[PDB]
RNA sequence: GCUGCAGUUAAAAAGCUCGUAGUUGGAUCUUGGAGGGUGCGCCGUCCCCGCCCUGCCUCUCGGCGCCCCGGGGCCCGAAGCGUUUACUUUGAAAAAAU
């Protein structure tokens, strides 16, 4: 705190190091997925901390398992974003 | 911070600002409320439909794809049931509590928490009945509530 | 309705009289009772149930011999235990310098209330006027019934 | 909890001021805060300042220069009668000269030499010097 | 003619008629017509940019604005095309409810909706001046001079169709509030 | 000790928490030109004021009035008239003595 910070333009790097409700004007830190599985060939939307089993549109498979945080995708997966 | 407790913890949902999208999003409201309803034929909390919607299908918040909160949606449907789920969370926890303090009566740590729940319970149910949602009038009683929750 | 009438004496309003016949249809006369009314003024409209109204009340501002005269107070009704009387508790503001803040303060008031007016109903804020002793407690008399079935806490309506 | 924001915003200045700090950045903001930081900019003693727009209640920069012993608020917001405004500024202003009482009355929120000359009053917000 | 779709109770007239035409010759076509058709407008509007080339505003039913939003881009397109020399935008009529005052007088009007208010309103008119973009964030600058700006911070992609726009967005605020307006990119949340 | 007190150790924070009254409560709904007072020798200096660089409706009533076949409809003062207040502001009403 020595009387040098531009409180209006903060960086993006410590502003992305900083709490979500910390920042600058506020917002998250989580995002959305596109999920493969080879067997199929069409592709769930997943939300990066999920809680909830996500199963795929047809096959009983798996495509995530919860945790304290991100859902851990499950082994042989792919994964674009991703959007705006 | 907290009401029965010390903690401090600050913790959130973090929502996003962007006014419109999420843009990757076809799908529609259409969609979604019929998904919505579908779900609460089901027997599924509005916390629990935003879950399950938000992880295994498209709804980053159901307000956005359209223009209602979950409870709204329900309601309007016809699926609002008696009274609103945190208050059936709170009665049936004072409930399970009850039931192991009848149990167990030489655990003080139960009676003091039961008390705990069963104050926040009044609180909110004084904060309903302000507010319509429940018949002026209303009260939960140990007696009553066993046989209210189920 | 409930046969007014009810008690030993005859009610009546006095000075308006009557006199039935013979002939045919009505018979005697269909409405069989004259009734006399007036609007007490201070732009209070006279509400049709007084007009339309069987009942008695001498005490009724409308329908009765009382004048309406001097204060006119508006309070919320906390009691309607008494027939034909409520009890209307009155909020004001208490000043006090000697370090300032004042506190808030009530007073009870009691007040007649006509038949004329009903859902006199708990909660109601109501406005009544200032009268000529009716009862050694009653100093008023309901004027205008203010109402709301806002105040939601619960869904009126009509 | 809170019962007021002004109250927040007013002192997070005077720290930063006292600190030495040129910039703050104020939470949450409100039309009355916007109008105190407004009076107080009229007269010099901050510079310029930013509402930026969370999807919340607002987050102020203000950019402060030092001019600025101090700008306190008062709390409640008692009523005021023309001539206890004369009482107030001499209560807490350093001299009868300068530094501002600033209330809100029926016609705006403003500092007290611009109540005198409307000729109106009201309930007193705070001051500055 | 002037009569259908220039009307919202006035008819006239003069580019109201010249834009309607285009629309019917872009109504000529294939998907790039029976799609248009539904859509309708109440008026348009000619305000300049400051070294003069002016910038079209058109007004909308508000109903309407979601399929109107549905083609946007390609129809402006059209419309700058065969119309160029102008900037060319959607706005839509919202009617703004002014606040009671107490002795304004007050028979309790209907209570009215934030949907109603005048800011809300301002916001979405800041909110339709750009499209597809989004506006990521705001600020307001408060000047020396007792002035206020508002900085309106803008997303990033596919912003280009509006890039060239930006100060007739500026001036058109203007002459529709009065008040002045900047814009900004960003950022990109690593 | 309102303004304007002290309470770690000096006299003084209940062992702790729940909790009704009471008190206390987030953001957010409208955006120079001249008139009059006292200073300085026809000129001006310095306040104060309506301005430039937002009460609706009526048009139980009355009619300013607009259109229809005694029947109708509509629609400056006055009227309708107030959403409630607190507040604050401007008046009156405000015993003499003091």
């Amino acid at each position: 705190m020595p009387l040098a910070k531009d409180l209006l333009h903060p960086s993006p790097e410590e502003e992305k190091r900083k709490h979500k409700k910390k920042r600058l004007v506020q917002s998250p830190n989580s995002y959305f997925m596109d999920v493969k599985c080879p067997g199929c060939y069409k592709i769930t939307t997943v939300f990066s901390h999920a809680q909830t089993v996500v199963l795929c549109v047809g096959c009983s498979t798996v495509l995530c398992q919860p945790t304290g945080g991100k859902a851990r995708l499950t082994e042989g997966c792919s994964f674009r974003r991703k959007q705006h | 911070g907290r009401m029965h407790a010390p903690g401090k913890g600050l913790s959130q949902s973090a929502l996003p600002y962007r006014r419109s999208v999420p843009t990757w999003l076809k799908l529609t409201s259409d969609d979604v409320k019929e998904q919505i309803y579908k779900l609460a034929k089901k027997g599924l909390t509005p916390s629990q439909i935003g879950v399950i919607l938000r992880d295994s299908h498209g709804v980053a918040q159901v307000r956005f794809v359209t223009g209602n909160k979950i409870l709204r949606i329900l309601k309007s449907k016809g699926l609002a049931p008696d009274l609103p789920e945190d208050l059936y969370h709170l009665i049936k926890k004072a409930v399970a509590v009850r039931k192991h303090l009848e149990r167990n009566r030489k655990d003080k740590d139960a009676k003091f928490r039961l008390i705990l729940i069963e104050s926040r319970i009044h609180r909110l149910a004084r904060y309903y009945k302000t507010k319509r949602v429940l018949p002026p009038n209303w009260k939960y009683e140990s007696s009553t509530a066993s046989a209210l929750v189920a | 309705m409930a046969d007014i009438q009810t008690e030993r004496a005859y009610q009546k309003q006095p000075t308006i009289f009557q006199n039935k016949k013979r002939v045919l249809l009505g018979e005697t006369g269909k409405e069989k009772l004259p009734r006399y009314y007036k609007n007490i003024g201070l732009g209070f409209k006279t509400p049709k149930e007084a007009i339309e109204g069987t009942y008695i009340d001498k005490k009724c501002p409308f329908t009765g011999n009382v004048s309406i005269r001097g204060r006119i107070l508006s309070g919320v009704v906390t009691k309607m235990k008494m027939q034909r009387t409520i009890v209307i508790r009155r909020d004001y503001l208490h000043y006090i310098r000697k370090y300032n803040r004042f506190e808030k303060r009530h007073k009870n008031m009691s007040v007649h209330l006509s038949p004329c007016f009903r859902d006199v109903q708990i909660g109601d804020i109501v406005t009544v006027g200032e009268c000529r002793p009716l009862s050694k407690t009653v100093r008023f008399n309901v004027l205008k019934v203010t109402k709301a079935a806002g105040t939601k806490k619960q869904f009126q309506k009509f | 909890v809170r019962m007021n924001v002004l109250a927040d915003a007013l002192k997070s200045i005077n720290n930063a001021e006292k600190r030495g700090k040129r910039q703050v950045l104020i939470r949450p903001c409100s039309k009355v805060i916007v109008r105190f930081l407004t009076v107080m900019m009229k007269h010099g003693y901050i510079g310029e300042f930013e509402i930026i727009d969370d999807h919340r209640a607002g987050k102020i920069v203000v950019n402060l220069t030092g001019r600025l012993n101090k700008c306190g608020v008062i709390s409640p917001r008692f009523d005021v009668q023309l001539k206890d405004l004369e009482k107030w500024q001499n209560n807490l202003l350093p001299s009868r000269q300068f530094g501002f009482i600033v209330l809100t009355t029926s016609a705006g929120i403003m500092d007290h030499e611009e109540a005198r000359r409307k000729h109106t009053g009201g309930k007193i917000l705070g001051f500055f010097f | 003619s002037a009569k259908i779709v220039k009307p919202n109770g006035e008819k006239p007239d003069e580019f109201e008629s010249g834009i309607s035409q285009a629309l019917l010759e872009l109504e000529m076509n294939s998907d790039l017509k029976a799609q248009l058709r539904e859509l309708n407008i109440t008026a348009a509007k000619e305000i300049e940019v400051g070294g003069g080339r002016k910038a079209i505003i058109i007004f909308v039913p508000v109903p309407q604005l979601k399929s109107f939003q549905k083609i946007q881009v390609r129809l402006v397109r059209e419309l700058e095309k065969k119309f160029s020399g102008k900037h060319v935008v959607f706005i839509a009529q919202r009617r703004i409810l002014p606040k009671p005052t107490r002795k304004s007088r007050t028979k309790n009007k209907q209570k009215r909706p934030r949907s109603r208010t005048l800011t809300a309103v301002h916001d979405a008119i800041l909110e339709d001046l750009v499209f597809p973009s989004e506006i990521v964030g705001k600020r307001i600058r408060v000047k020396l001079d007792g002035s206020r700006l508002i900085k309106v911070h803008l997303d990033k992609a596919q912003q280009n169709n509006v890039e060239h726009k930006v100060e007739t967005f500026s001036g058109v605020y203007k002459k529709l509030t009065g008040k002045d307006v900047n814009f900004e990119f960003p950022e990109f949340q690593l």
